[PDB]
DNA sequence: TTACCTC
DNA sequence: CCCAACTTGGATGATTTCTTCCAGTCCTGGTAA
């Protein structure tokens, strides 16, 4: 390796917004509310020390609530449906290095992009990614509605139409004249990922038909414990429209760790797929896959790059010779990041 | 070694010189010269040399003379008249003064004296106690004047120096009028008024420059044009000596009372809070 | 050389402000926002030692997330397009020395200054210069828009309009009635970096076309890792407006550092330019291209000017004969700075 | 009427 | 009036700290031959 080497960040959003309309204006934001409730004692430590005798609490104590201050968010009466909409841009950014230091390491690592971009594999990736567009996957939470209809138009003139998501799988095979779309839309950023000079965009909105009042769940912001007993405990992320008022909001890199969700390329068995990460880390189990003592994380592949070429060189292309390792690295050079102090 | 200067300096501590009798007139009678002319105080036959020579010899017995134990022209070197030798007062507990403190002597007359006066006016500690040279020789001291003796002075040129040496200490110990320079203020003692003259006390001073530095108490420094004409320590310091310095932590009733430019040095030991002496005045 | 020798800075910007319309009120200020987020622990040394086992680090341990604070800045919800604008002065003032302690350094500088003038030269920096400008490079990273208008207007009374600068190159052929307004540009500015007591100003703004809510990127400050955890660690730049609102800018000398990127007169193979530098620094590669230990830096070529110049009193002019090196001293005079103690 | 000296 | 006020997992990685030449006076001492 070498002292100097960095990419940039060659896929991205911008914030996600919820609104409604109304017969008379077209654009009003979903806002939020703050209020003060009365909750439970309860949970281990409330009447335990180190499993031991629990302590020396009278009955009537734990008989008592335990007040708190929260913000919550609700869609009002008589709304039938919410509207979210981003935007996305694409570039063919990993094509070179943003910076490096090393001569002999640059000519290597802009041999090995396009020793890849002509044997197939953008589409793999792009494929994945637009598979995650179309499902839906980007509401986190708020998934659970009577029916979900998604639009996309790009900037070449295509519109696509998903007219309901709630159900399309990672693994399976979609609907007729569904799958039709996932392969006109793996096209154009197929293309956009790896030919420089396009300047494509994406508009992404989508529907949710809701219940009669039902809960909304927006960013958190991440704060410190409260000391002053008068500041929610629990506070959403919200924008500031151009006339002041202030609406609810999904943050871009919450929008981003969803659609980036492809991988499944570790221990020869699929399963479900992780957030792309150096060291694989899997945050429901709380511990990581490609942990270094496995020999499978990215710092020991990247140094492999010599004998890739090699091989990428040597194969025909076109069939089905790219290994897991080729697709893992080429998937973290577009999340794009420092690589140095070798 | 200029340590060995710094020692013999009146702002120093006294050093013994008990069994070396010889090299303590040596180095005494070699500090009468200029420090560009003497490569070394140890030389045996500059001293030699120097002891042959009367009238540099006659040059130093001269400044006995003046040789003081209150310095009347310390704050103001104007004052002209007789010098002043007096005993210690007798302590008052609640005081502090010269009473608890050993006989010293210092030099200051014409401020040409600097380096002749140093042969007889530079203390020692010797049998366990405080002297200098021209006491020893006047009490016929006879381990020091074997060893002058020995370094090349005639028995007759000693037996003549002896009286000589002698009767510039039996005289002219009190002035004969009050000095028209000095200080005189007044007030009410056993029923009536009296004149007041203060003067500094040599040794008193002397201690408190070496005990600022030591105990590290607050101080500063008071500067002296051509030191020279003012006495042996002030020009030893090199016209800058060390005070006190404690200011404060800031029936008939006089409010909002204002003094402009008040003397803020009480005494020349001490500055802060204005000499009550003053306020009685007042 | 001399103990004293200096020239003065013959071309400048001030800064330039981000702003937007609306229906009611002419100018708005964009402004910044700041706020926590929840990062990876990544990158080498988070898991590794001098590459060797990589340390004891439980499987759990690099699941955590990693916070940090920064600053970042959005366009708001529904504003069609975005302006920049700025304003650049132009001084003849290479012609002559502000200091020079020698009267003869002193003839010599002058004479070859003239002599230079006088046989073509300033027309050749003028419309380097002024391809920078029209092109829009001076936007840094905020280039990719759907669309870009530049519009300049001068003292003298002459209007010029880029349609659309999106796709202009540092080598090509431009279109018609583009080609044209590069030509009449650099006639004015040729005049201005030669001729005394013209006092000529340019005002330059641009329109950009952008997405829903994309994100904009003015220039940062300078700063030192923090330890309190409490300031961001990302800082970006802003102005203060006669009214006490806060706007995003971009420094004067990183609108600078763009419009004087043309030098591309060593090793005989133009490539891509670099900012003019006496030891022709290389910002990507983290290098230099006219090291001292090449002979082709400006010191050393600063020596030869007695021969530069009788080759040009010598010469004809008029066509395209003068030589590399006496266009980068010119190029570096302008740039003035300090240049002593020989 | 002249000069001689303190870290 | 009256009763309560919360457990947890976590707080960064790279390399650089400049230069040229200057530093004003004058009036303000006792003492001796």
């Amino acid at each position: 390796l070498c002292t100097h080497l960095s990419y940039s960040r060659s896929l991205s959003p911008g914030k996600a917004v919820f609104f409604y309309k109304t017969a008379e204006s077209d654009f009003v934001p979903l806002r939020i509310e703050v209020a003060k409730i009365s909750g439970q004692k309860c949970g281990y430590t409330e009447g335990f020390d180190a499993n031991l005798k629990p302590k020396n609490i009278e009955r009537y104590e734990l008989a008592y609530s335990n007040p708190q201050t929260i913000e919550a968010c609700y869609v009002p009466p008589n709304v039938d449906e919410l509207y979210c909409r981003f935007s996305l841009r694409v570039e063919a950014n990993s094509m070179r290095p943003y910076v490096c230091s090393n001569p002999d390491v640059l000519r290597v690592m802009i041999g090995l992009a396009q020793a890849y971009q002509r044997l197939g594999g953008y589409n793999e990736l792009a494929r994945r990614y637009s598979a995650n567009v179309l499902r839906g996957i980007w509401l986190w939470r708020n998934q659970y509605t009577q029916g979900t209809k998604i639009e996309i138009k790009t900037s070449l003139g295509s519109t696509y139409h998903i007219p309901d998501a709630r159900r399309l799988s990672w693994s399976g095979d979609w609907p007729e004249l569904e799958q039709k779309q996932l392969e006109q839309l793996t096209s154009e950023m197929a293309k956009a990922l790896s030919q420089p000079d396009i300047f494509w965009f994406a508009d992404v909105t989508a529907s949710l038909k809701t219940g009669f009042c039902q809960e909304i769940f927006p960013s958190q912001k991440f704060t410190e414990r409260p000391d002053d007993h008068s500041v929610a405990s629990r506070q959403l992320a919200t924008v500031e429209c151009s006339d002041g008022q202030l609406a609810a909001c999904i943050n871009p890199q919450k929008i981003g760790a969803a659609l980036q969700k492809i991988d499944d390329w570790w221990a020869n068995d699929a399963d479900l797929p992780l957030r792309v990460h150096e060291y694989g880390a899997n945050h429901e189990a709380l511990t990581a896959l490609r942990h270094p003592a496995t020999g499978q994380d990215f710092y020991h592949l990247l140094t492999k790059a010599e004998q890739f070429v090699t091989v990428l060189e040597s194969s025909e292309g076109g069939g089905v010779e790219l290994p897991g390792e080729v697709h893992y690295l080429m998937a973290v050079l577009v999340k794009g990041g420092l690589f140095q102090k070798g | 070694d200029r340590q060995l200067r710094r020692y013999l300096a009146p702002y120093s501590a006294e050093i013994g010189v008990d069994g070396a009798e010889k090299m303590a007139l040596v180095v005494l009678l070699n500090l009468t010269l200029k420090r560009d002319r003497v490569e070394s105080l140890c030389d045996e036959g500059l001293a030699r040399q120097l002891l042959s020579d009367e009238g540099h010899i006659t040059n130093c017995l001269h400044t006995v003379r003046w040789l003081h134990t209150h310095n009347l022209k310390y704050p103001d070197a104007r004052v002209s008249g007789e010098r002043l030798i007096i005993n210690a007062p007798p302590l008052i507990p609640g005081v502090i003064s010269s009473a608890g403190l050993p006989m010293r002597m210092g030099w200051a007359h014409d401020s040409s004296d600097i380096n002749l006066a140093k042969l007889f006016g530079t203390s020692f500690r010797y049998r366990d106690d405080s002297t200098n040279l021209a006491l020893q020789l006047v009490a016929r001291s006879k381990t020091w004047e074997q060893a002058l003796i020995g370094l090349g002075l005639t028995q007759q040129q000693l037996d003549i120096w002896c009286q000589l040496l002698a009767s510039n200490l039996e005289n002219n110990t009190f002035p004969t009028v009050v000095s028209p320079f000095s200080k005189q203020v007044r007030f009410l003692y056993q029923g009536n008024y009296c004149v007041v003259t203060p003067v500094v006390s040599h040794a008193l001073l002397a201690q408190l420059q070496n005990v600022v530095h030591e105990k590290k108490l607050q101080c500063t420094y008071i500067h002296h044009d051509h030191p020279a004409s003012v006495g042996s320590l002030v020009g030893a310091l090199g016209g800058k000596v060390a005070v006190l310095d404690y200011p404060p932590p800031v029936y008939l009733h006089l409010s909002g009372l204002t003094v402009y430019d008040a003397s803020a040095l009480a005494n020349p030991y001490l500055c802060g809070i204005p000499s009550l002496s003053a306020l009685a005045g007042f």
